[PDB]
RNA sequence: CAGAGGUGAAAUUCUUGGAUUUAUUGAAGACUAACUACUGCGAAAGCAUUUGCCAAGGACGUUUUCAUUAAUCAAGAACGACCAUAAACUAUGCCGACUAGGGAUCGGGUGGUGUUUUUUUAAUGACCCACUCGGCACCUUACGAGAACUGGGGGGAGUAUGGUCGCAAGGCUGAAACUUAAAGGAA
């Protein structure tokens, strides 16, 4: 549980996999991987100290194509989980409002544009 | 016009056995598993000592009158991976391009039907 | 050539959406192997067949695992990875290891991982494409990766977790990519050994020598004020 | 140490070829290799244990026995002939897995029986919960009491159709796959039941020899031979 | 006939007194594969081959019977000298005295009126549809004070230290009372 190197390629396992033996050690990271590898690490350490309200700053983006991300989306997410539950795949589980974390989030960019769930929801 | 022998192929990892047998399978023509053909004792499995032990096996089955071969490929099977190592098809593609002829290729590894693992 | 082969899976009754739309390109990645396939779609089957044009004696088994691994609902380019030689299937069972329902979907929700970190970093590093998936493991890759992930899943399904073999993974991974050393064994750099068995009870074996018969039948139960008064 | 010289055992190597029992088409198999009759262990009786796997397709010149193989005993050596009898039957493993499916039950039956010969055989039969056409949820389950009713009716008229036949009148029987028909004809009546097989049949006792209904099931034969010349 | 395991490679091990592979057969101890499910049953731990016996249990059906026999739980009871063993390890959710639903599924019942079934041997199916009762879940909705195997210091992230308790430097070794050998180190 303290070893930093193992538990940083557990957590970016998926964007290594998104952006590629392969490599997974710094020093050895090519582009679009290591900008958002040390962007995900820098995330993760100033998580703890910093505000809530000023560490995870969402993209500004226009509510009528913002909301159309968000319904795509989901669309997306619900196909990929319903397909998965009618197979046998077990999945891995998520807490209730968030949305759940598929490879076109790690491809598309999407959760700086979305964030990881509805915080007016979650607020109310 | 054929004469049919049968392949017994059993290619696990770590080894392949190419043994072609008569119909019966009580009297054996050229056994030549994967690991006497060319050892660094590892392998023993690849594609590469598959093809030379199934082109030796050809070789005297050519010799005895063989024509042909029924084939039956299996894995380890058990209790354990039942899938075929990587030198059963290397072992059958050698053994159709040494001018044998192929039939009836069958899977015959032994599913363990509710086993004794617990 | 050959005389006949032809196997055949069938498939559940909602992957049928999927395998119509992808059909044409089986055909394809199949006819340049001069090997037949019917999708039917009132039996729901999936069919291969050698035809008089194949010269491929063994192509016509990886075409039997491409169509049940359509079956068992990978999808079409990481299915289609199956028809080349270096790759190949592997389906572990899990489900004959433990007792209990809570104890098993915990294993092996361990075994997929919080996020799906777990098995994403299994499928980096054996190189393979893993599905958890009911009380069973299906997998595709190269041996070396197959033989890797089944000890794995193995040892997932016993106690010991996953990320300790991930560990053992990453560290044999740059322990094979330097010239020497590659003769000796890396049981000292491994910290999978863990010696941990290091507990034995020594008590003095009162009750647990011979206690409590077994008697069938019940005891008298102790009856109410109102009963002692009636 | 010292291991031994080679001296080549394909000198001393003796060619049967085996004739099968005439409830099949085409009877000439193929051929067996035996060591040379010599004295102390003749070939004719280093023979006549040894049973063949043969396939049905191979032995009715059809493709739609391409499963169903079957095992014929060699029983009596005549003149270079292995004159077989039937051993049993069973089907390839890769036609029982390409019939099951998720979402039926499989009923599956077995029974010890003795023939109208001393044969004693254990007969297995499978088959399958179908759903009707127009059936709508995705199931079609059985209820277990229709399992073992079907299970008992299974039992039943299978073993009406031993007793009431010989290994030849059975072996003919179960060629073109009638002994389903009567199940499935039998079993309309509780569940739909698709493709009910027969899939294995084991011969547990033999009674004895009879070379007259041996050659009776093949046909006749004696030889006067040659002569020598001085 | 000369190797077989096994490994990332190896090795312990077996093997020309024939291992591994192949075929036939026997014996043993387990286990019940696929079917196998966000299905079933059980008070829980748990329970998967067939057939039979033994008692049990639940839901439904009931214009059967008794007539308050009831609900909750501290206490107590039931279940849970030889051969040596693993459990947890990323998780989740707002609760109850609470309204309605929706789709799917399991067991029973009623009605409909088509197809599989079928006939003067007994009774008995399967599917479709609506309704209804009871379950295992899932997706939502509306509305409420929801108060009155034991041992515990006090937030998170840090920073400084003339205090107290420790651990730690030197400097070629031999080699000090001896400016001392051999040998080694270093450059």
């Amino acid at each position: 549980q303290n070893d930093l190197e193992l538990q940083q390629f557990l957590r970016e396992s998926h964007l290594l996999s998104a952006f590629n033996g392969i490599v997974y050690q710094d020093d050895q990271v090519i582009g679009k991987a290591r900008s958002r590898t040390l962007e995900m690490r820098l995330n993760r350490l100033s998580r703890v100290n910093g505000h809530q309200d000023k560490i995870n700053k969402l993209e500004k983006v226009p509510m009528h194509i913002r909301r159309g991300m968000i319904d795509k989306h989901v669309k997306r997410i619900k196909k990929y989980e319903q397909e998965a539950a009618e197979g046998g795949i077990v999945l891995s589980k998520v807490k209730k409002g968030q949305f759940r974390k598929i490879e076109s989030t790690y491809k598309k960019d999407i959760e700086r544009r979305i964030g990881g769930s509805i915080k007016a929801r979650d607020k109310e | 016009s054929q004469v049919f022998g049968v392949a017994r192929i059993y290619a696990s990892f770590n080894d392949t056995f190419v043994h072609v047998t008569d119909l019966s399978g009580k009297e054996t023509i050229a056994r030549v598993t994967g690991g006497m053909k060319v050892k660094a004792d590892r392998d023993e499995s690849s594609p590469y000592a598959a093809m030379l032990a199934a082109q030796d096996v050809a070789a005297k089955c050519k010799e005895v009158g063989i024509t042909a071969v029924h084939v039956k490929i299996r894995a380890t099977g058990g209790t354990r991976t039942k899938t075929p190592g990587p030198g059963g098809q290397a072992a059958l593609r050698a053994l159709a391009r040494s001018g044998l002829r192929i039939g009836r290729i069958e899977d015959v590894t032994p599913v363990p039907s509710d086993s004794t693992r617990k | 050539f050959a005389e006949e082969s032809s196997f055949m899976t069938l498939f559940p009754k909602y992957r049928e959406s999927y395998l119509k739309t992808i059909w044409n390109d089986v055909t394809r990645a199949l006819d340049k192997h001069n090997i037949a396939c019917v999708l039917d779609l009132v039996e729901g089957s999936m069919t291969v067949k050698t035809t008089r044009k194949t010269y491929d004696p063994a192509i016509i088994l990886k075409a039997r695992d491409l169509i049940k691994l359509l079956a068992r609902s990978v999808p079409f380019p990481q299915a289609v990875k199956i028809l080349q030689d270096d790759m190949a299937c592997d389906v572990i069972k899990i489900g004959n290891f433990v007792t209990n329902k809570e104890r098993f979907v915990k294993r092996r929700q361990r075994l997929v991982g919080p996020n799906g970190n777990t098995l994403k970093a299994l499928e980096l590093l054996t190189k393979c494409y893993i599905l958890v998936q009911g009380n069973t493991v299906s997998a595709m890759g190269p041996f070396k990766g197959l033989k890797e992930v089944r000890r794995v899943v193995e040892d997932c399904m016993k106690n010991i977790h996953p990320i300790y073999h991930i560990k053992e993974l990453m560290i044999k991974r740059e322990l094979a990519k330097r010239p020497e050393l590659a003769n000796e064994d890396w049981s000292r750099f491994l910290p999978m050994f863990k010696k941990r068995n290091v507990a034995r009870k020594k008590p003095k074996k009162i009750r647990n020598v011979e206690k409590k018969v077994y008697t069938p039948f019940p005891p008298a139960q102790l009856p109410r004020k109102v009963d002692l008064e009636i | 140490g010292q291991k031994k010289r080679v001296v080549d055992p394909f000198t001393r190597k003796e060619w049967f070829d085996i004739k099968a029992p005439s409830t099949f088409e085409n009877r000439n198999v193929g051929k067996t290799l035996v060591n040379k009759s010599t004295g102390l262990k003749s070939a004719s009786d280093a023979l006549k244990g040894r049973v063949v796997e043969v396939c049905l397709a191979d032995l009715q010149g059809s493709e739609d026995h391409s499963f169903r193989k079957i095992k014929l005993r060699v029983d009596e050596v005549q003149g270079k002939n292995l004159l077989t009898n039937f051993h049993g039957m069973d089907f390839t493993t890769d036609k029982l897995r390409s019939m099951v499916r998720k979402w039926q039950t499989l009923i599956e039956a077995n029974v010890t029986v003795k023939t109208s010969d001393d044969y004693v055989l254990r007969i297995f039969a499978i088959a399958f919960t179908r759903k009707q056409a127009n059936q709508v949820k995705r199931h079609s389950y059985a209820q277990s009491s229709h399992i073992r009713a079907i299970r008992k009716v299974i039992s039943e008229i299978l073993t009406k159709e031993v007793q009431g036949s010989t290994l030849a009148q059975l072996t003919s029987k179960l060629i073109p796959e009638v002994i389903n028909k009567e199940i499935e004809n039998a079993t309309k009546d509780i569940f739909p039941l698709q493709n009910i097989h027969v899939r294995k049949v084991k011969l547990l006792k033999q009674p004895k020899f009879d070379v007259g209904a041996l050659m009776a099931l093949h046909g006749e034969g004696s030889g006067e031979e040659k002569g020598k010349k001085v």
